[PDB]
C-alpha cells in the first residue's frame, strides 16, 4: 500500500 | 567513490520479457541470481554454491517492490518511454585459435537499452540452438545494459561464423561476423 | 514502431575501501536515476524532480533512514566478510600463447583471475615499449580476463623475443619465448 516503497537490503550467508 | 572492490545488488523490471531479474555482482562479475520462476539462488560458479547460500525470498520480494514503484512511475511520469539505445556488438574467442583444438566464442552485446533482445548464433549460415549459454542482462554504471552469449566450437579454415542480434534501436538485424583468422 | 515497454531499476552498492564501507542505493525509471541513498550523506537525496515524493517520505519516516544508516555494518560488511573468505582467494593463472600475425608479434593472454596483470615485450633482453599495442582487459563474462599486447617488429634471425606475465596467480613471472625465423 505505498506508493514509493524502499527495497531492502539481505546479505549472503556461509552455506548451511 | 574511492573502492577496493565493489558488491552491488542489481535488480530491474519491465513490460517485456524479461520482466524481472535480480541479481548480485562483485567487481562486475555477475556472482549468483534469483531465478524468479523457479524461486531459487542460481550461483555461477560451484565453488560459490558450496561456500554460499541465499534466501531466494529477498530477491522476489524486492522485485515484487519493483513492480509496485513502477506503476506508480509510469503514472508520475506521464507514461514516459525512453528512446532505444541500439547495441554495440563484438565477438572473439575464449581460448587462443588453434585448428582442432575445442574453444569458445563469445559474442558481447553493449550499452544497449531496454534490455529485450534477440541474439543467435549462426554456423556458416545455419542458427546453433541447443548446447549455447548467455548471461543474464547486466548492469551498467549508465544504467544500459551489457549480455554474453557462448557458443562452443572447434575451430577450422572453412567455417565462418555469425552473432545475430536483434533490438527495437536497430532498423535491422546486426550480424557481427568471425572467422577462424579474424583478428 | 518500438512496442510499448517501462523500465525500472534499483541499484544496492557496497563499496569497500581500508576497512570502511561506504552504500549507496539508486532508484532508477528508465535510465533516469531519480532517488537516491548515500551512508555519507545520511538521508535520501531526490536526483530529479520525480524523486522529490520519495525523497521527502523517505527521509521521513526515522524508521527507514536508522535501516538505511546500518546497512554498511549490517549488511555490507557482512557481505564483504564472506567474498573476502572466498571470492577474493580465487586465483586463475594466466595461460600466455605467443604467435605471430605490417608485422606483429602478439601476446595473447587468457582464462585469469583476478584482473590486474602486468605484461611486458623483451627484445634480446631488452624491454620494449614503442610498437607495444595492448588492448584493455577484457571480460569474458565468466570470471576470466583476457587480454592481447601486440609487439610490432622487425624480425632479423636471431632475435629472441620474450613475453613476460606478472600476475598474483603467479610465484614468479611467467616467460614465453619466441625465436624469430626470417
Ligand atoms: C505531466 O503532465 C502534467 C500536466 O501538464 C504536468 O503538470 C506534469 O508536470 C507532467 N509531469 C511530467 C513528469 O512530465
Ligand atoms: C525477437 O523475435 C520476435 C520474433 O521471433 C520478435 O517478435 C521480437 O520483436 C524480437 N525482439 C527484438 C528485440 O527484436
Ligand atoms: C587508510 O587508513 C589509514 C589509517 O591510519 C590512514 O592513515 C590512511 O590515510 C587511509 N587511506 C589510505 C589511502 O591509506
Amino acid at each position: 500500500p505505498v506508493a514509493d516503497a524502499v527495497i531492502h537490503a539481505s546479505g549472503k550467508q556461509m552455506w548451511q | 567513490i574511492k573502492a577496493d572492490h565493489v558488491s552491488t545488488y542489481a535488480a530491474f523490471v519491465q513490460t517485456h520479457r524479461p520482466t524481472g531479474e535480480f541479481m548480485f555482482e562483485f567487481d562486475e562479475d555477475e556472482q549468483f541470481y534469483v531465478d524468479l520462476d523457479k524461486k531459487e539462488t542460481v550461483w555461477h560458479l560451484e565453488e560459490f554454491g558450496r561456500a554460499f547460500s541465499f534466501e531466494a525470498q529477498g530477491g522476489l520480494a524486492n522485485i515484487a517492490i519493483l513492480n509496485n514503484n513502477l506503476n506508480t512511475l509510469i503514472q508520475r511520469s506521464n507514461h514516459t518511454q525512453a528512446a532505444n539505445d541500439p547495441p554495440e556488438v563484438t565477438v572473439f574467442p575464449k581460448e587462443p585459435v588453434e585448428l582442432g583444438q575445442p574453444n569458445t566464442l563469445i559474442c558481447h552485446i553493449d550499452r544497449f537499452f531496454p534490455p529485450v533482445l534477440n541474439v543467435t548464433w549462426l554456423c556458416n549460415g545455419e542458427p546453433v540452438t541447443e548446447g549455447v549459454a548467455e548471461s543474464l542482462f547486466l548492469p551498467r554504471t549508465d544504467y544500459s545494459f551489457h549480455k554474453f552469449h557462448y557458443l562452443t566450437f572447434v575451430p577450422s579454415a572453412e567455417d565462418v561464423y555469425d552473432c545475430r542480434v536483434e533490438h527495437w534501436g536497430l532498423d535491422q538485424p546486426l550480424l557481427k561476423h568471425w572467422e577462424a583468422t579474424s583478428g | 514502431a518500438t512496442p510499448e515497454n517501462y523500465v525500472y531499476q534499483g541499484r544496492q552498492e557496497c563499496y569497500a575501501f581500508n576497512g570502511t564501507q561506504r552504500f549507496l542505493e539508486r532508484y532508477i525509471y528508465n535510465r533516469e536515476e531519480y532517488a537516491r541513498f548515500d551512508s555519507d550523506v545520511g538521508e535520501f537525496r531526490a536526483v530529479t524532480e520525480l524523486g522529490r515524493p520519495a525523497a521527502e517520505y523517505w527521509n521521513s519516516q526515522k524508521d527507514i533512514l536508522e535501516e538505511k544508516r546500518a546497512v554498511p555494518d549490517r549488511v555490507c560488511r557482512h557481505n564483504y566478510e564472506l567474498d573476502e573468505a572466498v571470492t577474493l582467494q580465487r586465483r586463475v593463472q594466466p595461460k600466455v600463447n605467443v604467435s605471430p600475425s605490417h608485422n606483429l608479434l602478439v601476446c595473447h593472454v587468457t582464462d585469469f583471475y583476478p584482473g590486474s596483470i602486468q605484461v611486458r615485450w623483451f627484445l634480446n633482453g631488452q624491454e620494449e615499449t614503442a610498437g607495444v599495442v595492448s588492448t584493455n582487459l577484457i571480460r569474458n563474462g565468466d570470471w576470466t580476463f583476457q587480454i592481447l599486447v601486440m609487439l610490432e617488429m622487425t624480425p632479423q634471425q636471431g632475435d629472441v623475443y620474450i613475453c613476460q606475465v606478472e600476475h598474483t596467480s603467479l610465484d614468479s613471472p611467467v616467460t614465453v619465448e619466441w625465436k624469430a625465423t626470417g
